[PDB]
């Protein structure tokens, strides 16, 4: 589709119905599921893993899972395909938020499914492929929380995504729920912490960079440079605030100084920047803890 | 479409109930795409059952261009849109047709009597051409639908027929010498219990290789991704390289036609064109060299100009006489030739630099252009093709060779009919770049200087291109197109010039015969 | 519970071919120096003939998905289906590809399959598909897993051929399916532990002599026999053997006490064997049966056998342990007891008793790679330069040349490989690096010489040097052997030359050979390889 726009033909569908063909009826089905568990279900929420009348037994936590699996697979590809490219496009952004709904309806439903103690649902996505969906979205935000945070054009991107992995966090929170000491499903999991060290270690690096934020603003040093009430701070001040506070390191203060976007006016508003960073970071933060 | 799918459904097995209103509705199909591009679209949207259906029949002849086949290639067609929508299964579907016909015999062919081979040359060449309309599209190629077509073909190598199968296949130009073999055997040829009745096997061999070879060349990718440098595209270049050997093309290129006669009565004796080596065959062949083994090799391109090339055009140049002219044979030469030969080598122009070592084929291809430009049965477009060709080929022709071209030129230009006039374009170009060579003495020190009997034949085009030009009638254009020229035989006369009193006699009398020289 | 192939692990690949209606089990195996192209080597049969792992294990370095693969050409992690590896023969070190070039074995669509010095291109790079519908893209590579091979480069499939006579290993369309087998894996390996596939010296309880065989001085079925010598040989290449378990997969494994195994000379690449006499005798690879070659280590003469046990999908628990832990050697059918006959260049007979000494205690020392590298490297050109000097002497007998088998290209990359082995060190490496690279040079050139290498090649020169001219040799043997003539002969000069250079033991013994070298210096054929020989000795 693209290329076809790229070699200038007219499109019957411009945003483009062929990718994620119904990203609508997806999020319906899954919906429906979450649903039908909500409030804690346990009757049902036992019955979708095992039907106990029924002479043949169809695993609907095991399928939501696998359909789990696929959409992280689809958009860790799309990523890699969008790894190298600067900046994203109007198209891979539509995309990126179709697919990042459709995880987050996902998602949402696996911890409908297993919130309400279910120990059986609980065993049950414990054994499932869920740690490598998991493991997929952990790099996926890993390398995105790098690339768009530079980036000021895709902060609506940033903010579906960011929502994605506090989903993802809460769904691991909820299989933790009613946890025993040396329990497999805990164990299983630090195994797939284990494997994906390295991701995790960058996230965690990337939210308490801005975790300081608060403090850095707060500091009288800050003060003194900004004491007006309309508080648009300029760059240099900023900047050399950055090393004055002696608590963010050079690749910090470059990365900071990356991720701020300026005016013609060659300035910045620390309100506006500290708003847009730190309440993710402490929202999805407080959950990692 | 409904009628069709209702008649198609009912008695599939036994071949097709009431075949004329199903080749009338796929003819209606195929029109109705080509009446404008919305509705190619319009039925583009059901191209996936014709795919199931595409073995109507394809098998019986006269009925090509009236199966859903056909009603499917039209759809997807020239269209840009539609051969970039099209989805991999759709090209699967018809992959594996393709494979079934290359491992199954043909049991309708059979039954009625054809000599029984292990694959289908007439499904196959059907398939292979849709093939070609699905990756091919308006003069490029398309480049998602060429690599996942060729991935396909040499997952299923059984595909490319029993020659290029592999495992001993005797070869593209052995399968190709026995076809033809197979072509003049009367029992081989014909089931032997006017060309439905009897499908001829050689053709059908030939068309399938010719086929497969085409839609393999066009598969092929751009030069542009080539400079570029991408790796699938160099990857999809190099695996069509070790499938098809050079030397088999060489070979097949190499391959002559059989020409037409005229017998004891004189009557014009004319071998059919359903039955024989088509020109259609080698134009696969070219396009294929053209754009997968590339042509960069200046000793290679006259080796196969040698070999292959220069034969059939002199063939063509036998055949100009104006009772055989009208023969399809010489329409088809004429076609083919334009189509592929002379746009190949004005393609390599700049390769015709160092020639020396081969003056004679150099020349003989002139001689053999010339010829094949004074013509009657050539087309305005085939005049354009010579014209375009010959002048390419006299541009970086060096001045020392080409002047049999002039010598034989200044007899027959003078007429100033309406074929002097590239005669007159070539004359002038050429003699506008060897200015200096002629006016100077020293001239250019690789080419050397004047041998002074080019410089009497200039004095001879001179004199006589001013004299006709006088006698002859006001036609504006022709003293527009003409001043140039004759001011560059001027101008590239040396002034001072010395016309020998003691001039050569007793010329080449065949000059003078206006009766093709000969 | 299931493995799954990580990064590191050293593997072999299996196939399996149903030649004349009966299963055959094979591994693609390949030799690093003379023929670079990967042949198969049969498993099914291990109890009659002993498989040659060795050669068969490849290590796995890399495993990355495909675009990551196109990135880092433009400019311990688990394998997963779709991802391309990156396989190391252990052996060679090389890195198997698709060589593009093909034997033409009239299926010229399929592309020979080999090793390659540099990991560089998209050649050495294969992806790894799932083999039924129960795999899938993206999963973990389970262990004991049919897997599909795809080249990156061709696009062709590691491919069986079975319409040819003998059955050969290439790229092809065609689809041959092959199952992965854990050989070996080092990551949780304890190091000092004894591991199989080891090449080690059996010291005596006076840990001053080795289990050697006689020197190279006397010809073969001569070193046939068992005996034991102390002193220079400790440090020589007649003194290693290889510890090769009778199983197949993890055949790397820790070997525990009792477990049987097969002791083969590295050099000479025969098999320890009992014959009935009772008298230990080395013995071919084609009659090196179980019953004979199987021998155990025990760590007590106390007779309680363990029996049998059941066998362990891993390393397992390390037992035995190099240079401290004391192994006494017994045959398992037999059941006697590795012992010393002391008869009456000490020469102390090694003899096969039921009872025998109290002193029969055996240690173990770990061989260098570089040691075990240069002595198969040593027994591969043994064998190659025999059968050259043999097809020679054929000719010179004046046997037909075609029945004669005269191996003209795999002399001279041979030739090539030993150049590059002992091509001296560079001058602008570092100064450390360089002194290493000295060291070794030294090491390969005295086990050369210990092994008698100087011999075999004079022998070639002296038996190329009967045909005066290469014209005369195009006419004896044929025209290839004919143009090679020159190209061999100066390869094998040169090769002379690399190996006396710097070695002043090696000059010294080639004092004597050096008058027979000067009698042919007036041969322009040899003029320049015998003056810089001559230069370098003198």
């Amino acid at each position: 589709q693209n290329k076809a726009e790229g070699l200038g033909m007219v499109t019957e569908e411009g945003s483009g119905e062929k990718v994620l063909q119904d990203d609508e009826f997806t999020c319906d089905l899954f919906r429906f599921l979450q649903l039908l568990c909500e409030g804690h279900n346990s009757d049902f929420q036992n019955y979708l893993r095992t039907q106990t009348g029924n002479n043949t037994t169809v695993n609907i936590i095991i399928s939501t899972v696998d359909y789990l699996l696929r959409v992280q697979e689809s958009i860790s590809d799309f990523y890699w395909y969008y790894s190298g490219k600067d900046v994203i496009d109007e198209q891979g952004q539509r995309n990126f938020s179709k697919a990042i709904q459709v995880a987050k309806q996902v998602f949402n439903t696996l911890t409908e499914y297993i919130q309400g103690p279910c120990t059986g649902n609980q065993q049950s996505l414990a054994h499932s492929r869920l740690w490598d969906a998991v493991v997929g979205f952990l790099h996926v935000f890993a390398h995105m929380q790098m690339k768009l945070s530079q980036d000021s054009s895709q902060i609506e991107l940033l903010k579906e995504l960011m929502d994605l992995q506090k989903d993802m966090v809460v769904m691991l929170l909820s299989m933790l729920e009613g946890n025993v000491v040396n329990g497999t499903i805990g164990k299983q999991m630090v195994d797939m912490l284990v494997e994906s060290s390295n991701n995790v270690e960058m996230i965690l690096k990337f939210f308490d960079m801005f975790l300081k934020l608060k403090d850095l603003t707060s500091s009288d040093t800050f003060k003194e440079y900004d004491p007006d009430g309309k508080g648009v701070i300029s760059k240099r001040d900023f900047h050399k605030a950055m090393e004055s506070h002696k608590h963010y390191t050079q690749s910090e203060t470059e990365f900071l100084l990356s991720c701020a976007e300026t005016d013609e006016n060659e300035t910045l508003d620390y309100e506006e920047f500290v708003k847009r960073f730190h309440e993710p970071a402490k929202d999805i933060g407080f959950n990692v803890a | 479409m409904e009628v069709m799918v209702n008649v198609l459904g009912g008695g599939e097995s036994k071949e097709i109930t009431f075949p004329k209103m199903v080749a009338n509705c796929c003819r209606f199909l195929c029109y109705f795409c080509r009446i404008s591009r919305q509705n190619q679209k319009a039925m583009f949207d059901h191209l996936s059952y014709l795919l199931e259906n595409s073995s109507v029949g394809l098998a019986s002849p006269a009925m090509r261009g009236s199966t859903p086949l056909d009603v499917a290639a039209a759809s997807v067609m020239d269209n840009n849109e539609l051969a970039l929508a099209l989805r991999e299964p759709d090209l699967e579907k018809v992959v594996r047709y393709l494979a079934g016909c290359g491992l199954q015999s043909c049991q309708m062919l059979v039954s009625k009597g054809y000599p029984d081979i292990g694959w289908n040359p007439v499904e196959g060449e059907r398939y292979l051409d849709f093939l070609r309309f699905a990756v091919f599209c308006n003069g490029e190629s398309v480049e998602e639908n060429a690599n996942v077509v060729v991935r396909l073909l040499i997952r299923r190598p059984e595909c490319f027929g029993p020659a290029l199968r592999g495992e001993g296949g005797n070869g593209l130009l052995a399968a190709m010498e026995e076809a033809i073999k197979i072509a003049e055997d009367p029992s081989r040829d014909g089931p032997s219990p006017e060309e439905d009745d009897t499908i001829h096997m050689g053709n059908a061999i030939m068309t399938f290789y010719s086929a497969l070879i085409d839609l393999l060349g066009r598969c092929a990718p751009e030069m542009h991704l080539i400079h570029a440098g991408k790796g699938e595209a160099i990857r999809i270049r190099s695996i069509l390289r070790s499938l098809i050997p050079l030397g088999d093309l060489v070979g097949v290129i190499s391959i002559a036609f059989q020409m037409p006669t005229i017998a004891k009565d004189g009557n014009v004796v004319e071998p059919d064109m359903s039955a024989g080596f088509c020109p259609d065959h080698k134009a696969a062949m070219v396009l294929f060299l053209d754009r997968v083994y590339g042509i960069e090799v200046q000793d290679f391109l006259l080796h196969l100009l040698e070999v292959g090339f220069l034969p059939d055009l002199r063939a063509a140049a036998s055949l100009d006489t104006a009772a055989l002219s009208a023969t399809d044979m010489a329409l088809a030469l004429n076609r083919y030739l334009c189509t592929a030969v002379l746009p190949l080598l004005t393609r390599c122009a700049p390769l015709f630099a160092g020639t020396e070592h081969h003056a004679s084929l150099i020349d003989s291809l002139l001689h053999t252009v010339y010829r094949l430009s004074k013509g009657c049965s050539l087309t305005k477009a085939q005049r354009d093709s010579i014209e375009v060709c010959l002048l390419s080929i006299c541009g970086q022709l060096r001045p020392s060779m080409m002047q049999h071209l002039l010598r034989r030129l200044v007899f027959d230009v003078p007429l100033l009919n309406e074929h002097a006039k590239m005669p007159l374009k070539l004359l002038t170009n050429h003699y506008e770049r060897c200015w200096k060579y002629y006016c100077l003495p020293g001239g250019w020190g690789n080419f050397g200087a004047a041998s002074e009997e080019e410089l009497h034949l200039s004095r001879k085009l001179f004199w006589g291109i001013f004299d006709a030009l006088s006698q002859k009638k006001y036609e504006q254009e022709l003293f527009k197109l003409a001043l140039p020229c004759l001011s560059a035989v001027a101008g590239a006369l040396p002034p001072d010039y010395m016309e020998s009193n003691y001039v050569s006699m007793m010329e080449k009398q065949s000059s003078m015969d206006s009766e093709g020289n000969f | 519970e299931i493995q799954f192939l990580r990064t590191d692990d050293e593997v072999v690949l299996q196939c399996t071919a149903t030649i004349h209606k009966e299963q055959q089990k094979l591994c693609l195996a390949a030799e690093g120096f003379g023929n670079r192209l990967c042949f198969l080597e049969s498993t099914s049969n291990s109890k009659n003939v002993p498989p040659d792992l060795s050669i068969c294990t490849f290590v796995l370095e890399q495993s990355l998905s495909v675009r990551a693969l196109q990135e880092m050409l433009a400019n311990h992690r688990t394998l997963l289906y779709g991802h391309a590896i990156l396989l190391r023969h252990s052996y060679s070190g090389m890195y198997l590809c698709c060589l593009s070039t093909s034997r033409s074995s009239t299926d010229k669509l399929a592309f020979d399959v080999g090793l390659q010095e540099d990991t560089t291109g998209e050649a050495c790079w294969w992806t790894i598909h799932p083999a039924s519908k129960q795999r899938s893209e993206g999963e973990k590579v389970r262990v004991g897993d049919d897997l599909i091979l795809v080249s990156v480069s061709s696009e062709r499939y590691l491919h069986l051929s079975y319409g040819n006579g003998s059955l050969h290993v290439d790229a092809a369309f065609q689809q041959t399916l092959w199952s992965v087998a854990p050989i070996s894996s080092g990551s949780e390996a304890a190091q000092g532990y004894l591991i199989g596939g080891d090449v080690l010296r059996l010291l005596h309880g006076h840990m001053d002599e080795c289990l050697t065989v006689p020197s190279g001085e006397h010809g073969e079925e001569q070193r046939r026999t068992v005996h034991y010598e102390g002193g220079a040989v400790s440090v020589h290449a007649r003194s290693l053997w290889r510890l090769e378990t009778l199983r197949v997969a993890w055949s790397g494994s820790h070997i525990r006490w009792g477990q049987p195994f097969r002791l083969r000379h590295v050099t000479t690449g025969k098999y320890l064997s009992l014959m009935e006499d009772k008298n230990l005798l080395l013995m071919d690879k084609e009659k090196a049966d179980v019953k004979s070659t199987a021998f155990t280590f025990r760590s007590s003469k106390e007779k309680l056998d363990v029996g049998v046990r059941k066998e362990v999908d891993g390393m397992g628990t390390s037992e035995i342990k190099y240079g401290d832990s004391v192994c006494y050697i017994q045959h398992v059918d037999t059941g006697l007891w590795l012992t010393y006959q002391s008869v009456d260049s000490i020469q102390r007979k090694a003899i096969m008793h039921h009872e025998g000494h109290m002193d029969d205690g055996i240690s173990l020392s770990r061989s260098q790679h570089e040691e075990s590298r240069t002595a198969r490297v040593i027994r591969s050109t043994v064998f190659l330069f025999n059968r050259f000097i043999r097809g020679l002497d054929a000719l010179s007998k004046k046997a037909k040349a075609s029945t004669v088998d005269l191996p003209i290209e795999s002399v001279s990359l041979s030739l090539q490989d030993l150049i590059g082995y002992f091509h001296p060190p560079d001058e602008h490496l570092e100064h450390e690096d360089k002194q290493n690279r000295l060291r070794a040079l030294k090491n390969r050139q005295n086990l050369f010489q210990e092994e008698g290498m100087i011999n075999l090649v004079l022998e070639c020169i002296d038996r190329l040097h009967v045909y005066s001219s290469a014209a005369h040799f195009a006419d004896v043997a044929g025209r290839e052997a004919g143009e090679s003539w020159k190209s061999i002969l100066n390869s094998l000069y040169e090769l002379l030359a690399a190996l006396i250079r710097g070695n002043r033991k090696n000059c010294a013994q080639f004092s004597g050979s050096l008058d027979w070298l000067i009698s042919r210096l007036e041969r322009l054929e040899a003029s320049s390889g015998i003056l810089e020989v001559l230069h370098c000795v003198l």
